[PDB]
C-alpha cells in the first residue's frame, strides 16, 4: 500500500530529522535549530521529539548540553505547551525509575534537566521540592546538592518558607550527625556557596522573554502516576538616513585635542590631559595625526612633542601600534603633500622615537630606497631621518642596530647592482657613508 | 593621599590646591 | 596667560635628594566652566 509507504517515510524523515537537530543543538545555534525544528511536523512527531530530547540528555556524553537542551524545552512550552506537558512527564518517571533502580549517574542526568526547566519557568517549583523530600528522606545527597547547587538560586526566590526548611534539616546532617567523608565535604561546600549567594549557578540561555514564554508551568508533582506515554513514538496510520557628507563631529573633537595640546607647558603635561581624556580606540590613531600636524604648525622640530609621543607609548599597547600606524601612513601616503621645511621636523621627529626604541627598528624595513618605489620629498624624509640617528646614537652604535635590524630597503645585498649603486650615491650624498662599507664588497665582485 | 605631595596649604598659594597623579609616569 | 598650566608637584622631602621627575600635577588656575586657556610657551620658540 502506498498511503502506509507514504506515511512511513514521513514518519521516518521526521524521525531523522529531530535527531540531527538534536545533535547539533548548542548555545549560539539554538534559535536556527528551533526555526528548522519549527517546521518540521513537531505535533505528529510529538513522542519522537520527545524521545530524542531525553535519550541525548540520558547518554552521559551530554549534562553539559543539558542546559541548550532545556532552552529549547522552554520555546517548545512557549510554542506548544502539550510537547513540554508530556516531557516533563517522562523525566518524572525516569528518575522515579532510576531512584529505585539506584542508577546514580541516570538519576543525575534528570536532575539537571529538571533543574534548568525549572530555570526557564517549564515546570512548578513544587515538583523540585518533593525530589529533594524523596532523596533527604534516605541520604542520596551526591544526587540532591548538584539539584540544589542550580536551582536553589531561583527557589529561595520563589519559595523561600520551604526552602529555608530544606536547609535547616541539610544543616541538622552536618553537625548533630556522621557523614562518610568524601560526600560531607560536598555538603558543606553547598553552605559554602550559600553565603556565596548561588553566583555560580545562575548563568544560561534565557532566550525567551518572561512575557515571551507563555507561562506555561506545568505544575505536576512526582507522586502523580503519569500516563507513560511510550505509544506516539510508535509508528502508526493516520486515516486523518541624512548622508553625512560633513565631519563636525570629528572638528570638535580635532579642537579639543588641539586645545589640549597647547594650553600645556610641558611634555608630560599634555600627556597626562591627553591620558586623562580616556580617548576611545578608534580615535587614538586620528588622535596621532593631530598631534603630528600641531608640529608642523610650529615651523621648527621641538622636544615637546618628542616627550609627548614618549608617554603615549608607554602608557599602553594601542598606542603603540597607533604610531606605528601612523609612521606607516606618513611615509606611503603623506610625503608627497609635505613641504621641505615640514619634513626636517618630521624625520627629526621620527628620528628621535626610532633612536630611544619607541619605535622599533623593524618599522624602518618599510621604507624602500630604489628609483621607481622612491619620492624626491621621500629621499629627503630619510637624509632628514638618519640625521637625527647619527646625532643621538653615533656613528658606530647606528651601525649596531642596522647589522642587527636585517633590512633589505636601504640594505640591498642579494643582487641588483644598479640599487647598490643607488644607494651607495645616496648614503654617501647625507654624509654618512661609513655604512656603505658593506655594500662596496659586494658590488665590486658583481664587476 | 597626602602622600608627600602638593601643599602645606591652599590659602596663600591662590591656587585650589588641587593634586592629580601624572598619568604619563608609569614606568 | 601662563599659568593656566597643571604645575608639577612631586615629594618635595625626596625632591630635594634626586631629580624625581614628574610623579604628581598640582591645579594651577581654578574656573567654574572649565577653559583651557593657551599659555606663550607654546607660541614662542626656544633656544635651542
Amino acid at each position: 500500500d502506498e498511503d502506509i509507504k507514504f506515511q512511513r517515510e514521513n514518519w521516518e524523515m521526521i524521525r531523522s530529522h529531530v535527531s540531527p537537530i538534536i545533535s547539533n543543538l548548542t548555545m549560539d545555534n539554538l534559535q536556527e535549530s528551533h526555526r528548522d525544528l519549527f517546521q518540521v511536523n513537531i505535533l505528529i512527531g510529538r513522542n519522537i521529539i520527545c524521545k530524542n530530547v531525553v535519550d541525548f540528555t540520558l547518554n552521559k556524553q551530554n549534562g553539559r548540553l543539558i542546559p541548550a537542551l532545556s532552552a529549547l524545552i522552554a520555546l517548545l512550552n512557549s510554542d506548544i505547551p502539550d510537547i513540554g506537558e508530556t516531557l516533563a512527564k517522562e523525566l518524572m518517571l525516569m528518575f522515579v525509575q532510576q531512584f529505585n533502580r539506584k542508577d546514580y549517574v541516570s538519576c543525575g542526568n534528570i536532575l539537571q534537566c529538571l533543574s534548568i526547566l525549572f530555570l526557564y519557568d517549564v515546570i512548578h517549583e513544587i515538583v523540585i521540592l518533593q525530589i529533594l523530600l524523596l532523596l533527604l528522606e534516605k541520604n542520596s545527597l551526591r544526587l540532591v546538592i548538584a539539584v540544589m547547587k542550580i536551582c536553589g538560586w531561583k527557589l529561595a526566590l520563589v519559595s523561600k518558607k520551604t526552602h529555608d526548611m530544606i536547609w535547616e534539616k541539610l544543616r541538622y546532617i552536618l553537625q548533630t550527625q556522621e557523614l562518610s567523608s568524601t560526600l560531607r565535604e560536598s555538603l558543606e561546600t553547598l553552605f559554602e556557596i550559600r553565603q556565596k549567594d548561588y553566583k555560580s549557578g545562575s548563568q544560561g540561555l534565557f532566550i525567551l522573554d518572561p512575557t515571551s514564554y507563555t507561562v506555561h508551568t506545568h505544575s505536576y508533582i512526582v507522586s502523580d502516576e503519569d500516563e507513560a506515554n511510550k505509544e506516539l513514538g510508535n509508528f502508526e496510520k493516520c486515516e486523518n538616513q541624512i548622508y553625512d557628507m560633513t565631519s563636525t563631529n570629528d572638528v570638535e573633537f580635532k579642537k579639543k585635542i588641539y586645545l589640549v595640546l597647547k594650553s600645556s607647558l610641558s611634555g608630560d603635561e599634555a600627556a597626562h590631559k591627553l591620558l586623562k581624556l580616556k580617548i576611545a580606540n578608534n580615535l587614538k590613531k586620528s588622535v596621532v595625526d593631530i598631534i603630528i600636524k600641531s608640529s608642523l604648525q610650529e615651523s621648527t622640530f621641538s622636544k615637546f612633542y618628542s616627550i609627548l609621543s614618549e608617554r603615549m607609548i608607554t602608557f599602553h599597547r594601542s598606542w603603540q601600534t597607533a604610531y606605528n600606524e601612523t609612521f606607516e601612513q606618513n611615509y606611503t601616503q603623506d610625503i608627497e603633500d609635505y613641504e621641505t621645511d615640514q619634513l626636517r621636523i618630521l624625520g627629526k621627529f621620527w628620528g628621535h622615537l626610532i633612536s630611544y626604541e619607541f619605535l622599533p627598528m623593524d618599522c624602518l624595513k618599510i621604507i624602500k630606497l630604489t628609483e621607481e618605489e622612491s619620492c624626491p620629498q621621500g629621499r629627503i624624509f630619510i637624509k632628514f631621518l638618519f640625521q637625527e640617528l647619527v646625532n643621538e646614537l653615533g656613528l658606530d652604535e647606528l651601525q649596531l642596530r642596522l647589522n642587527s635590524s636585517k633590512l633589505d630597503g636601504m640594505f640591498p645585498l642579494e643582487g641588483d647592482a644598479e640599487h647598490i649603486r643607488y644607494s651607495i650615491n645616496f648614503f654617501t650624498a647625507i654624509g654618512l657613508g661609513l655604512l656603505t662599507e658593506d655594500m662596496r664588497s659586494r658590488l665590486t665582485i658583481i664587476q | 593621599s597626602y602622600n608627600g605631595i602638593g601643599l602645606k596649604s591652599a590659602k596663600g598659594s591662590s591656587t585650589s590646591g588641587h593634586v592629580q597623579r601624572s598619568l604619563a609616569s608609569n614606568n | 596667560s601662563a599659568s593656566h598650566i597643571l604645575i608639577p608637584a612631586s615629594d618635595l622631602s625626596w625632591s630635594k635628594q634626586t631629580d624625581t621627575g614628574i610623579t604628581h600635577f598640582r591645579a594651577g588656575m581654578t574656573h567654574e566652566d572649565e577653559k583651557l586657556i593657551p599659555t606663550i610657551f607654546r607660541y614662542i620658540t626656544t633656544w635651542e
